[PDB]
RNA sequence: GUGGUGGAGAGGUA
């Protein structure tokens, strides 16, 4: 399916820096993965006496 | 004595108008609680008055469950009539008067059906409220935050890893692709 | 096919075939408390 | 008071993040104390008044009495004295506590989801023993054993290892330098692999 | 590394040790954002002989 | 088939098969808009169907919290990347655009 | 010592766009490509809408008979429109819409220095009873402005003036015919259109330019 | 619109030719922008003069084996190569060395040449020298085009930065910039900023109005 | 010259 999707076929990229701009000498993996977000937000948690 | 629906509240702002004595046991927010008033609910006790707000509130429920049942009424009376229409020629002749008196039957029953409903809940809705004993009425409000995800929330995918939100850096310190593209999330 | 699916379909990576349907999920809270309450009494309801 | 950890890897291993309003609530009456003697106080209803409308005075006189003042710490589970450590408060904006990385070990804390529990010394004395006695910098080995304890973790030992590694044919390998700075000034230039055998 | 922290910690002393595991810290940290270390599927390499 | 819809309320005409002799056309669903969980989040539903559109028996009108079309969706999917960014991600910590 | 002459700007589309400078020094490009990349992705000036009143409405926490959506979705879809400000920085905007169909930009009234990019960004479906009449006042801003940093009735918006999207470069070499030691960049930029490249290149160069005049 | 455009740039001048500046006013971006193009810059392309070139008298190949001197042909190039020459006469020059303990004074030159420091030393005796220095760009091995060596024509041996944040009373989140700089001594660092600042203006001074 | 929380049950986090 990637070398369908004309992506790298090792699903691995050398990605460039954002602030240097210099690319990373190894590739790296990315993608797209389904993130939540927990019922635990700090502002119920910060307490303070 | 009660907040405007539809009100930004700041932390400490009043929002219920109770008296004591004679002081005032008015409600306000909690510190640290800061959203958008988006309901308000009054209930009072058999034998005690209905407050402008409640009687409002009925008005416009009695309103919608009105508008409701009388489109349902539509509906289903345009349907029929034309059906009738469409079984009846080009505008035999008993045939269709007889078809106009059954129609005109069935839109009546239907008529007082949906009124007869429509009383039966109304009166359900004029009922006071079995509150608790020394209570007379009680009022309740909602209140809508939009938490917004800051450094410091728990966010965790589908393979248990978890994690916490470190910081919020700007777009351009994110990773970008040759093509541009940067990335959202440096696991 | 469904009108709901037709609005967006999975490719489904499964290679082995369905078998039966996945049964309805809470019907193990449903039918015990229609059960109990035994609401459809026949001349003689279940004992 | 307590909240969850973040970490900050812009941290000296002596100081910690703090978030304000934290900094604040804990800090009130030094807060109110330095406001009564610097004159922008006068009745103590209005230095309740600066500080729940929080004016840019209130920041600075927060900012003073955090300056020099250690802040004590510690994790739910101590299972000794480095459970409970003491740090020198950074303000940040934010609801979470930033912490060291390489105190997390001791602490054993991940940042997972840890809540951190925080105190402040009030006497001249309690600060004293924070800072002498309590103060991160001051247990760098285990009482357990000889070994030190703050150890770089995961990620750091990553990048140390990862840099000094050797390839067998890597650009600029055999070429020789005058000095460190000058293989930085090579390296930076990008004209030398990161780990190729040279002299220097 | 923890052998050099150690040894490091006797011989300098505490101040420049700490000074020492700053600065460690911050270069490991940098050179590991320069390095492209990641995982993926094809790292996990599953000998023919298997 | 659908009669109409608005942000609220579904009406659905309903096919003669599956209907009566008389109330012919009486299928009201009315969307439960912003609520309280038991947790303390919003609990509305969405309309996914437009005016006429044929549903079977069974179909999805409106989807509530948490689900897309149809389909459940819990979080949401972003770009990622795996790399170890300047420590911010040191022990399990979530670097963010 | 070499620097770029006449800007050169290529159009792929209204939004999508090529910037190259022909004359540079050598590894020079990258420099200065990673510098325009991260200025531009900062701090451009771009108008969105901040404000927005719906007669009917209280709270974007309700829903409007005859209107498909509730009030968050029709101010989402609003969040996503691209306009523009050629004279004053500050207008306020009219949309009123009743009976059935779908609005768009098209629907919004225009003005004399005020325009829209997108026309075909569906905002919202009504319904044949649907009727809308919606308030809005829109701002020039530079970045990211919360609804915190920002009568009942009037909502807030969160907004994003920046009104570009992704930025790319690639640096190759530029046979000058007097020496092949140069170099040439390509910027790849792609924005909402409602700023010209050129426009856009111009500015980031001033700001550049003020940054270092710090010295 | 308008940004925070710092004035106070300040100096801690921690030797004569390190020195350390800051810029404490910025805008939560620029910082990394500044930091990483300075940088750059210096490294990059500031223009100097270096040996490139240099004639082992007795040591036809590099790995020779030569006396009289105490040190072996590897030490005395690494030696060479720290010297920082200012050539206000050409672009090109080829210097002469001749004694039978070396120091870089030992060289005799010209009107035009200039020596940064002729107290450096090379070698000792128990030494006929011909090497020849050039202007340059940047930092240029000679893999990149004794008869060949490295150079490094920038005047900066070591420059690195970091961002932290800057603490502005009602903006709390801004980003300080901190440069530290070593010259070869051939120019003053602040006055190395200053150049870098002047090169990089003048690049874009044809769009910016 | 004055300042306002017991116990049980259940679930969850580290
Ligand atoms: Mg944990």
């Amino acid at each position: 399916m990637l070398k369908l999707a004309d992506l790298p076929e090792s699903g691995q990229m050398r990605l460039f820096d954002g602030r240097t701009g210099n690319q990373f000498e190894r590739p790296t993996t990315v993608g797209y993965m389904y993130m939540l977000k927990l019922n635990h937000l700090v502002d119920d948690k910060m307490h303070a006496r | 004595g009660i907040v405007y629906v539809g009100a930004e509240v700041q932390a400490g702002d009043i929002l219920v108008g109770k008296v004591t004595p004679v002081k005032d046991t008015s409600l306000r927010v909690p510190t640290g609680t800061k959203g958008t008033v988006i309901d308000v609910q009054v209930f009072t006790r058999d034998g005690v008055e209905r407050d402008s707000r409640a009687l409002s509130i009925e008005k416009m429920q009695l309103d919608q469950i009105r508008k409701d049942l009388n489109e349902e009424f539509r509906i289903v009376e345009g349907a029929t009539f034309e059906r009738l229409r469409a079984a009846l020629v080009g505008a035999a002749d008993d045939a269709l008067n007889e078809q106009l008196e059954k129609a005109q039957a069935y839109i009546s029953d239907r008529r007082q059906l949906l009124d007869d409903k429509f009383e039966d809940k109304k009166r359900k809705l004029q009922q006071g409220d079995d509150l608790a004993p020394g209570v007379l009425k009680i009022v309740k409000v909602y209140l809508a935050i939009k938490r917004r995800i800051q450094p410091g929330d728990k966010m965790a995918g589908r393979h248990g890893n978890k994690g916490v939100v470190s910081v919020i850096m700007p777009v351009e310190d994110m990773p970008h692709d040759a093509n541009g593209t940067p990335v959202d999330i440096v696991l | 096919y469904s009108y709901t699916e037709k609005k967006r379909i999975r490719k489904d990576f499964s290679k082995l075939p369905d078998v039966m349907d996945v049964p309805y999920l809470l019907a193990i809270q449903l039918d015990s408390y229609r059960e109990f309450l035994q609401a459809g009494a026949t001349k003689e309801q279940f004992r | 008071g307590r909240s969850v950890i973040t970490v900050g890897p812009t941290l000296r291993l002596h100081q910690c993040g703090l978030p304000k309003k934290m900094a604040l609530e804990l800090f009130k009456p030094f807060i109110f104390g330095k406001l009564e003697g610097r004159g922008m106080a006068t009745t103590i209803k209005a230095a309740k008044k600066m500080v729940e409308r929080e004016l840019p005075e209130v920041w600075d006189v927060l900012a003073e009495v955090i300056r020099e003042h250690p802040v004590l710490l510690n994790r739910a589970p101590t299972l000794h004295r480095l459970g409970i450590q003491a740090f020198e408060p950074v303000l940040i904006e934010g609801k979470a506590i930033q912490l060291h990385p390489l105190v997390c070990a001791a602490y054993n804390a991940d940042f997972d989801g840890d809540q951190m529990a925080v105190h402040v010394p009030l006497t001249l004395e309690a600060q004293l023993e924070a800072r002498a006695l309590m103060m991160s910098t001051n247990n760098i080995l285990s009482p357990a054993n000889g070994e030190p304890i703050i150890v770089p973790s995961q990620d750091v030992v990553m990048g140390l290892y990862y840099m000094t590694r050797e390839a067998i044919n890597a650009k600029g390998e055999g070429m020789a330098f005058a000095d460190l700075q000058e293989v930085d000034r090579a390296y930076r230039s990008g004209q030398a692999s990161l780990h190729a055998r040279v002299k220097v | 590394i923890s052998k050099l922290i150690n040894h490091c910690y006797r011989v300098v002393g505490l101040k420049d040790t700490v000074i020492f595991a700053d600065q460690l810290m911050y270069t490991g940290f940098a050179y590991s954002t320069i390095s492209g270390v990641s995982i993926g599927v094809n790292d996990f390499v599953i000998p023919d002989e298997k | 088939v659908i009669d109409s819809v608005d942000a609220s309320r579904v009406v659905v005409r309903v096919a003669d098969d599956e209907v009566e002799t008389g109330e012919a056309g009486v299928d009201i669903y009315n969307l439960t808009k912003y609520t309280r969980s038991n947790q303390n989040t919003c609990i509305n539903q969405r309309p996914l169907v437009s005016k006429g559109d044929v549903v079977a028996r069974g179909d999805i009108l409106a989807d509530g919290p948490s689900t897309d079309m149809g389909e459940l969706a819990l979080g949401q999917n972003m770009r990622v990347a795996f790399m170890p960014w300047n420590g911010f991600n040191f022990e399990d910590s979530i670097c963010l655009s | 010592f070499l620097t770029p002459r006449h800007i050169d700007v290529q159009v792929v589309s209204q939004t999508r766009a090529k910037i190259t400078l022909e004359p540079l020094e050598r590894g020079f490009g990258h420099t200065l490509g990673n510098a325009l990349r991260r200025i531009l992705l900062s701090s451009m000036p771009g108008c969105a809408v901040v404000e927005a009143e719906i007669d009917g409405v209280l709270h974007e926490y309700s829903a409007i008979e005859g209107v498909q959506e509730d009030v968050i979705e029709i101010l989402l879809n609003l969040k996503g429109l691209a306009i523009k400000l050629h004279g004053r920085d500050e207008v306020t905007l009219t949309l009123a819409k009743k009976g059935s169909g779908v609005v768009t930009a098209a629907d919004i009234q225009l003005d004399h220095d005020v325009e829209i990019i997108n026309g075909d960004h569906v905002i919202a479906n009504l319904a044949d009873n649907g009727a809308l009449n919606m308030k809005l006042k829109v701002a020039r801003g530079r970045g990211y402005e919360p609804a915190d940093a920002r009568s009942i009735g009037r909502l807030q918006l969160d907004a994003s003036f920046s009104p570009v999207r992704r930025v790319s470069y690639v640096v190759e070499n530029a046979r000058v015919e007097q020496r092949t030691n140069l170099d040439k960049l390509v910027l790849d930029l792609e924005t909402n259109g409602t700023l010209d490249p050129e426009e856009a290149i111009r500015r980031a160069a001033t700001i550049l330019q003020q940054q270092l005049a710090a010295f």
